[PDB]
């Protein structure tokens, strides 16, 4: 399909619903990844943006091809000199080891 | 050495490798038309 | 890690009073979404400064509020009246949870 | 002018479990979200958790994990709140407020006391 | 790609790397597959090279 | 004729961490493999482990893992060696050692001395 939807598994079926969108505005992305403790750093940075008009805060993981998930279990081990690539619509965000920004 | 898959090697080295991305915006064009000029045609012998 | 506020804070007519919170820097240090609710005895809590010092519409402008480091403080220029509501303060926190102060009451002779 | 209704007092044995509705006026939720707060007698206010309807998404406090149930209406736009095991310091007013374009929490209910 | 590579994921992106071969004279399979213990022989025989 | 330049002694409190590095001359690594072994006075000849920077491989010994840590620059050529949490038996020579054509132990280093 042309347009994104989401769809699972239901008993042999796949159930397949429809997307909504969230307020483009309001988007901040954390330009560090250390997570509390050590070796439990996240695997993709977190996006805090909020829904339609409505005043509120929603922190989430950020997926592919501008998806938000509101499920936080990507986690990994920290690697010395680790390099992240990331690509948001029509912009690249590389993170050197595990902070900073380009 | 990458000559081919019959000899035998170990390659699991990643340092500084060429970094690629999958493009998912390419799609295939619709066809134009055609002004198929006419009018009026006479024949003289 | 609700956010502490002081028990109580005197007053007088004509007088601007200051009522601080502090908290967490997690919680209060990282964003800027900090509010102060006023509630009257029996009756729904009424907001009256959110954001940061953004007033709402319909409201008196004898009040404001201003963040510093980790500590917000909101200062009251309208005397008299009533000015008998109870002042909570609450901010956004991490993991998509909300705090809110102990509480803060104003008295008045 | 969204108003909110809540159900009246009911009165329930230590360790058993209430229900509590509230019911959102208007149009639909929409984008909105529903927040629930409790309010003891002399103390101060808590944030018990809230819900959104949009993606049907449940969120608490890590205080109240798997104690406090939520669930939405899409067609009577209803909000159920379900706390079972009540205990007695448990007994508190409750509030289910919206949040509004301007601020969360912009409107309040009438409230339902719930006493142990 | 015709000639053998590796590849692995790097954030959003695919970091490709080139490929080294081994002395295929010294090369040497152990003919057992059973290894120390029980319940925890080795899926693949071991090959021991130089380099 | 493959020349290994070690670096001089040094001296460091128990608990803390030495850094030794080890150069070695001719155009590049390439397929050679630098072993690092150990000394005590009196004793015999350690193992503490190996690094291929074709590959960039470390192999540690079943008694030195988790607290030696190798690294190698193939831009100069230079293996780093880093020890930490030692205790007062660490007092040692140490070497670097380059594999040739025919036996690993081909070349050898000056050594440096490690005091705790």
């Amino acid at each position: 399909y042309g347009r994104p939807v989401s769809a699972k598994f239901v008993g042999d079926a796949i159930s397949v619903t429809e997307c909504i969108n969230v307020d483009q505005s309001s988007v901040n992305i954390h330009k560090s990844l250390r997570t509390n403790s050590k070796d439990v750093c996240y695997a993709r940075p977190l996006v805090t943006f909020k829904f339609l008009n409505s005043s509120n805060l929603f922190t989430g993981q950020l997926g592919a091809r501008n998806e938000i998930i509101l499920t936080n279990n990507q986690v990994e081990t920290c690697k010395d000199t680790c390099e992240h690539y990331f690509i948001t619509r029509n912009e690249t965000l590389v993170y050197k080891d595990y902070a900073y920004l380009r | 050495k990458s000559v081919d898959f019959y000899q035998f090697r170990v390659c699991s080295a990643s340092i500084t490798g060429e970094l690629f991305r999958f493009n998912l915006e390419q799609t295939c064009p619709d066809t134009k038309d055609k002004y198929h000029q006419e009018g009026i045609l006479l024949v003289y012998k | 890690s609700e956010l502490s506020q002081p028990a109580s804070v005197s007053g007088s007519p004509g007088q601007s009073i200051t009522i601080s919170c502090t908290g967490t820097s997690s919680d209060v240090g990282a964003y800027n979404f900090v509010s102060w609710y006023q509630q009257h005895p029996g009756k729904a809590p009424k907001l009256m400064i959110y954001d940061v010092t953004k007033w709402p519409s319909g409201v008196s402008n004898r009040f404001s509020g201003s963040k510093s480091g980790n500590t917000a403080s909101l200062t009251i220029s309208g005397l008299q009246a009533e000015d008998e509501a109870d002042y909570y303060c609450s901010s956004y926190a991490s993991s998509n949870t909300y705090v809110f102060g102990t509480g803060t009451k104003l008295t008045v002779l | 002018q969204v108003q909110l209704v809540q159900s009246g007092a009911e009165l329930k044995t230590p360790g058993s479990s209430v229900k509590v509705s509230c019911k959102a006026s208007g149009g639909t939720f929409s984008s909105n979200t529903v927040s629930w707060l409790r309010q003891a007698p002399g103390q101060g206010l808590e944030w018990m958790g809230r819900i959104i309807p949009i993606v049907d998404v449940t969120n608490y406090a890590q205080k109240f994990q798997g104690r406090v149930k939520i669930t939405a209406d899409k067609s009577t736009t209803t909000a159920y709140m379900q706390l079972s095991s009540l205990r007695s310091e448990d007994t508190a007013v409750y509030f289910c407020a919206r949040d509004d374009a301007i601020d969360p929490f912009s409107y309040w209910g009438q409230g339902t006391l719930v006493t142990v």
